[PDB]
């Protein structure tokens, strides 16, 4: 069944339009992520890998 | 990352919520209880109405 | 888990798991000090014996 | 008929079958907000007064 939509509704009965986004947050591989880049690594020194 | 579409009542956004009770949430879309990620919803009178 | 949906019984539960884990940790502190306490008793027991 | 926010009107409800789907069923009622109990159990509770 059908709510009509009519434009005498109110916020109660107006239609929204949702979305939603379900993430996974585990970092086993990376499919999506942020926009960053950085230099490369050091192998004896003490870095925020 | 998953996205999923839909077009609902403007205040029925209340029952779009992890593990919630209503119509909705049991009848058409239900969240699991460890859902986790965005739910965006917006106003669609100039189009759906 | 018959009056209030899952997502939110979920902290009700997990706050009753933490009592009754804070209550049984003291139990059985209790049950050490009181085992040593006898093994204490037997061994001056013995000893007399 | 409903009365002003004092002197309110007040109803005492049993011996009778609580069909609470017909509740939340109706579409202006945006509004369903229930502490200490949710909305997916009170077809499947059972009260005293």
């Amino acid at each position: 069944r059908s709510y009509g939509f009519r434009p005498t509704y109110g916020v109660g009965h107006q239609p929204y339009r949702v979305v939603v986004l379900s993430f996974e947050l585990l970092h086993a591989p990376a499919t999506v992520c942020g926009p960053k880049k950085s230099t490369n690594l050091v192998k004896n020194k003490c870095v925020n890998f | 990352v998953y996205a999923d579409s839909f077009v609902i009542r403007g205040n029925e956004v209340s029952q779009i919520a992890p593990g919630q009770t209503g119509n909705i949430a049991d009848y058409n879309y239900k969240l699991p209880d460890d859902f986790t990620g965005c739910v965006i919803a917006w106003n669609s009178n100039k189009l759906d109405s | 888990l018959s009056r209030l949906d899952p997502p939110e019984a979920e902290v009700q539960i997990d706050r009753l798991i933490t009592g009754r884990l804070q209550s049984l940790q003291t139990y059985v502190t209790q049950q050490l000090i009181r085992a040593a306490e006898i093994r204490a008793s037997a061994n001056l027991a013995a000893t007399k014996m | 008929r409903f009365a002003s926010v004092y002197a309110w009107n007040r109803k005492r409800i049993s011996n009778c079958v609580a069909d609470y789907s017909v509740l939340y069923n109706f579409a202006p009622f945006f509004a369903f907000k229930c502490y200490g109990v949710s909305p997916t159990k009170l077809n499947d509770l059972c009260f005293t007064n």
